[PDB]
């Protein structure tokens, strides 16, 4: 009932590795709330926030040539491999030079692929010193169709260094695929998996390594196997302030995933709902100044963009259904939002309308977020949904 | 005996994926194997012969073709009237004198008969023996002269390429299997060792896992006397340590198959040979013709299967360059890393 206590106790709803800030800065800003300094409030708010975006993360990716390095990271950032921007194979083995790509939505995420260990003349201790092993928030070995000396070697010298490692094992599709081929009258797929999972945690103890968090996956088709807890493991490791860049950054793949994202952007929404100052009057008796609908305008890009049913997005799945946009769009609502017989304005209306009747002010009785906040939130419900129809289509 | 039937059940546990890459490696020689199926078979399954030695007449039932080699096709038979298979070997004739070089072939091979001997040489009917056989297909001469020999369950070089399509050796069972073959290797060249044996092409296609599970060496006309002097040529190059790639004419030694014993123990762990050496039919393998041509003559591991240190060792000591320092199978199995292995595979079998 008083509004601190509201403003703290909506994150409480959220489960632990949901939160989007610190349990230390939550109470910064709720002591300066209750202190009732409304400009040093605003400043603990932004400064949150601006921690949060300035964040960087550096993933880095070593393996064999040929190992998948460049598609894994391609497939992180949502580019397909003969797009624009894509890393390509190859090309770091004669540099012997790692090389940064960012993601292309969140730029402050960036996957360095390095040159296999075994394309320099560094042996495992040296070539980590080269590759700057230290710099990165994550450093991942991708290994493909055999496990190779050259990645027991490096797992060995940063298991000796008491540092952590991931083991991502590409191309199990291909290994499925071959043996289903092969030996059809004795072919298993969950056995076929199990046995390379295995292969991996028994290569690991074999040569004294306390085996790392270890991952079956295909570059080729993200509906499957191990991408989603690849996923969870990361941001789980990772300290909170970088998880909000991390997350939205993430391809689209599971309802888990999606509904991870909306949590995460929900509590951003509240943050800067809570800056921009709280109001005495009720939103549906309120309207959008253009200033208003224009940061909607950016915001329903943002959320479209960091949920895959973006425009580009949207024309990518049109060429590969082989089907007009126009078709595409029409599955979803997104598109349709600031389209062309209710006005714009009636619709904002009755978004506030449905909002409010189906959840609420969110708040103690009397105080209301400003209005475009409410419309935030509803475009964030909706584009969460029309990602989870179109991902149902994709993985099937 | 325990290692031998150790592979024999995993032959065949792996039988239908060895058998789909038999045929996918028959693919792309098709028109070969075709036009020599359809000259020894012109009719239907069945062919009659003649043995060149004391065995008198057969009928050669075709089930179906095996391998195919640079200028052969290998296909399995079987005598009905015996109740027995057999490989039987077919050779193309490129040059003129393909005719001499096959009739010498031939007395060398049973002048001489672990080691896989021919059953028979026989032609066929109504035919000269050795000349082109009728009828005739223009891309592919075949001569009158076909090899009889027990049927292996795969070669070692077919079995590499299987596994480089799918790792099929996986846990320690796959793990054991490269312990047994490179501990079977050493004893194969160990014994040839013993007496005083020489082997110009101890190679991955020239080695054979028996339907039993034994490994064994083939082509026993390519067995020498040690310290017998021969074509240098006879030596595969890829596989033909420096030392024959200098002469015409080579002395044969105990050093030439320590160096091809360390080839194929570490094509057993690395699937490719070393030194960037070309090996057809396997995806990592870089191109050097022979070690004649300058290149990395380092001993390179960081792609192989990750393979204990006493593997290693021993392969790094077989494959010393110098042709003095090189350490022979016997001696190999006097060694502290050659006991290893077989307490390895002694635990993980018992
Ligand atoms: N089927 C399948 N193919 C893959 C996968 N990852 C990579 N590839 C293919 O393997 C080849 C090499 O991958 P690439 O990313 O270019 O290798 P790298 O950058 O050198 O490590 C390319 O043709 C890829 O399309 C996968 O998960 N499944
Ligand atoms: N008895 C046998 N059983 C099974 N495969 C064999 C047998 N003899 C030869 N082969 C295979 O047939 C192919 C050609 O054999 P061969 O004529 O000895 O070699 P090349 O023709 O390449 O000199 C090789 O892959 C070899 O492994």
């Amino acid at each position: 009932n008083d509004l601190p206590s509201s403003f703290t106790g909506y994150f409480k709803k959220f489960n632990t590795g949901r939160k989007i800030i610190s349990q230390e800065i939550l109470n910064l800003i709720e002591l300066r709330m209750r202190k009732g300094n409304i400009q040093l409030t605003n400043s603990a708010i932004s400064d949150a926030l601006k921690e949060i975006d300035s964040s960087v993360l550096n993933v880095a990716v070593t393996g064999e040539t040929g190992s998948g390095k460049s598609s894994f990271i391609n497939t992180l950032r949502g580019i397909g491999n003969e797009e624009e921007g894509a890393a390509k194979t190859g090309v770091v083995e004669v540099t012997m030079e790692r090389h940064p790509y960012k993601h292309p939505n969140i730029p402050n995420v960036v996957f360095w692929d390095l040159p296999g260990i075994g394309s320099t003349n560094f042996p495992p201790n040296t070539y980590l010193e080269k590759m700057k092993f230290y710099e990165y928030d994550f450093f991942i070995i991708i290994s493909a169709t055999r496990f190779k000396k050259n990645d027991i070697d490096i797992a060995k010298a940063i298991s000796m260094m008491k540092k952590e490692f991931y083991f991502v094992r590409t191309k199990v599709d291909s290994d499925i695929t071959n043996e289903a081929d092969g030996k059809p009258q004795t072919f298993d797929k969950e056995k076929v998996l199990q046995d390379i999972r295995l292969n991996c945690v028994n290569t690991f103890r074999e040569n004294g390594i306390a085996e790392p968090p270890i991952f079956l996956l295909s570059n080729k088709n993200v509906c499957h196997y191990d991408f989603p807890v690849l996923m969870d493991k990361l941001i789980s490791d990772l300290p909170i302030y970088k998880r909000h860049n991390f997350m939205v950054s993430l391809p689209n793949i599971t309802d888990s995933v999606i509904e991870k994202k909306r949590q995460f952007l929900k509590q951003r929404i509240w943050l800067e709902g809570f800056a921009a100052d709280l109001v005495n009057i009720i939103p549906s008796l309120t309207f959008l100044l253009d200033s208003d609908l224009e940061t909607l305008k950016k915001s329903m890009k943002f959320y479209r963009t960091v949920f895959g049913v973006d425009e580009t997005s949207l024309q990518r799945l049109a060429r590969d259904w082989e089907i007009e946009v126009d078709q595409v769009e029409a599955m979803i609502k997104s598109p349709a939002v600031f389209k062309p017989e209710e006005t714009i304005q009636e619709r904002l209306s009755r978004y506030i309308q449905e909002f409010c009747l189906a959840n609420g002010y969110l708040l103690p009785k009397n105080s209301f977020l400003k209005e475009i906040f409410y419309l935030k939130y509803y475009f964030l419900d909706m584009v969460t949904e029309d990602a989870k129809t179109l991902l149902k289509e994709i993985c099937l | 005996e325990a290692g031998d039937s150790f592979m024999r059940d995993l032959l065949k546990r792996e039988e239908e994926l060895i058998g789909y890459c038999r045929e996918e490696a028959l693919k792309e020689p098709a028109a070969m194997v075709e036009a020599v199926t359809a000259t020894v078979w012109p009719q239907n399954a069945e062919t009659t012969v003649d043995s060149l030695l004391s065995q008198g007449e057969r009928k050669l039932k075709l089930v179906e073709p095996l391998r195919v080699g640079d200028r052969s096709v290998v296909f399995l038979v079987r005598d009905v009237e015996r109740l027995e298979d057999f490989a039987l070997k077919v050779f193309t004739m490129g040059a003129e004198n393909s005719r001499s070089e096959l009739e010498r072939l031939h007395e060398a091979t049973f002048a001489a008969a672990r080691l896989l001997l021919p059953s028979d040489a026989v032609a066929v009917q109504s035919q000269p023996p050795f000349a082109q056989l009728s009828p005739g297909q223009d891309d592919y001469a075949v001569a009158n002269y076909l090899l009889l020999m027990p049927a292996a369950s795969v070669d070692l070089e077919l079995l590499f390429s299987t596994l480089d399509f799918v790792y099929v050796f996986r846990g320690d069972e796959g793990i054991l299997a490269l312990h047994i073959l490179t501990a079977q290797l050493i004893r194969l060249a160990a014994n040839l060792q013993s007496k005083g044996l020489v082997h110009g092409h101890f190679t991955p296609d020239n080695l054979f896992i028996m339907p039993d599970g034994r490994l064994m060496l083939g082509d026993v006309s390519a067995l020498w006397k040690v310290g017998t002097r021969g074509p240098a040529s006879s030596v595969p190059v890829t596989y033909a340590p420096r030392e024959f790639l200098n002469a015409s004419t080579a002395t044969f030694t105990h050093a030439l198959n320590a160096w091809q014993l360390g080839l194929s123990i570490y094509r057993v762990w690395c699937l490719f040979l070393p030194f960037g050496l070309v090996t057809p039919g396997i995806k990592g393998s870089w191109k050097r013709p022979s070690l004649r041509v300058p290149g990395t003559d380092s001993l390179a591991f960081g792609s192989c299967t990750p393979l204990p240190d006493f593997v290693k060792t021993l392969i790094g000591r077989f494959l010393n360059f110098d042709r003095r320092r090189r350490l022979l199978p016997l001696e190999a199995m006097e060694t502290p890393e050659f006991l290893q292995l077989q307490n390895e595979i002694s635990s993980s079998l018992s």
